[PDB]
């Protein structure tokens, strides 16, 4: 997962040291071995912190393997339909399911939400839609605009 | 050495610089950026 | 303008009269272009670092607001969120001509444009600066080690 290739010699090391995803970090190679095993700029990234616990407050998050798995678990779920990160988003707000964490999810839960999501997106691959458009159609936020 | 100096982070740089965009296009396109950097910078850029 | 106009296309007309009001903000403008509105965020932030654009007409300004797009046109060529964009400029030669800049610099903002790269790309990475780095210790190693 990390360390083919060798980023700079350096081994990836499972401590417990904080390693700040705050956009506004300028880290390490600790970042950028996160950037290169999950493909993702900065930004990205940050979103995906907050998609995997939206109960994190910052971008610290400790060098566990759990915090590891589950940010690798949910780049995995839009992986397997080939979505982005701010698309996965769009989709567990356009689900309603965008309340509820990944950090701690019943198994059987789990399994109920990614048949939910594959049963959305094939619908989708049937209706031949893009997310945008369901999004729009599923929206309950309106703007505020004459 | 008659050859060198030899800065490794900065032919990291330079290289990283040349495989996203030849010939500065989008950085020179977009004059604002290009109002930022000095010149000599850029001369670092294609040059080692 | 109109090239910009007719780029964002079906959203035009809300975020025209909102850019004709002063009430236009990051988030409605991010939402016509599909781009996280953090990115927005933050490339204002890092022309507010820089030479002026001024908080209140940076969306109010047309000129502010095209800067700002060639802030997210860089970024979106090198895939790098532009806070690091921020010390790969102040790593010049004369601008920063007080603060000469250390080894650690070079690398922290090398590991960064290294991340943004893709396979062929870094294979080729890896096989030029591999070339470089022999001819680089050998004659040092020729002149003072043997």
């Amino acid at each position: 997962l990390f360390n083919t290739s060798p980023l700079n010699g350096q081994y990836f090391v499972i401590e417990d040291t904080n390693i700040d995803l705050s956009l506004n970090s300028t880290d390490n190679w600790h970042k950028a071995v996160l950037k290169r095993a999950f493909n993702v700029d900065d930004i990205s990234l940050y979103r995906l912190l907050h998609i995997a616990n939206h109960n994190n407050t910052d971008g610290k998050i400790a060098n566990n393997i759990k915090n590891l798995s589950n940010l690798y678990m949910t780049k995995l779920l839009a992986d397997i339909h080939q979505l982005t990160i701010d698309e996965l988003y769009l989709l567990l707000i356009t689900i309603g399911e965008d309340k509820i964490n990944l950090y701690d999810i019943d198994d059987k839960e789990l399994e109920k939400l990614i048949n939910r999501l594959d049963t959305l997106s094939n619908w989708l691959h049937t209706q031949k839609w893009s997310i945008y458009q369901l999004f729009l159609m599923t929206t309950t936020n309106y703007d505020k605009t004459l | 050495s008659g050859t060198i100096p030899y800065h490794d982070a900065y032919e990291n740089v330079r290289k990283a610089i040349q495989l996203q965009d030849p010939k500065l296009e989008q950085f020179q396109k977009s004059p604002a950026v290009a109002g930022l950097m000095h010149q000599a910078s850029l001369l670092g850029i294609n040059n080692s | 303008f109109a090239n910009w106009v007719n780029s964002l296309g079906e959203k035009a007309s809300p975020i025209l009269t909102a850019f004709e009001n002063k009430t236009l903000t990051a988030e409605k403008l991010a939402n016509a272009m599909n781009l996280d509105a953090n990115l927005l965020e933050q490339a204002s932030i890092q022309a507010q670092n820089y030479k002026q654009v001024t908080k209140e007409n940076t969306f109010s300004n047309w000129q502010s607001i095209d800067i700002i797009l060639q802030w997210t046109n860089i970024a979106s060529n090198l895939n790098i969120s532009p806070q690091g964009i921020s010390p790969l400029i102040a790593l010049d030669y004369i601008k920063p001509a007080q603060k000469t800049p250390t080894y650690a610099q070079w690398e922290n903002a090398a590991i960064a444009l290294t991340a943004g790269l893709d396979t062929q790309q870094t294979h080729t990475l890896h096989v030029f600066l591999d070339e470089s780095r022999s001819t680089a210790l050998s004659n040092y190693y020729i002149g003072k080690v043997a």
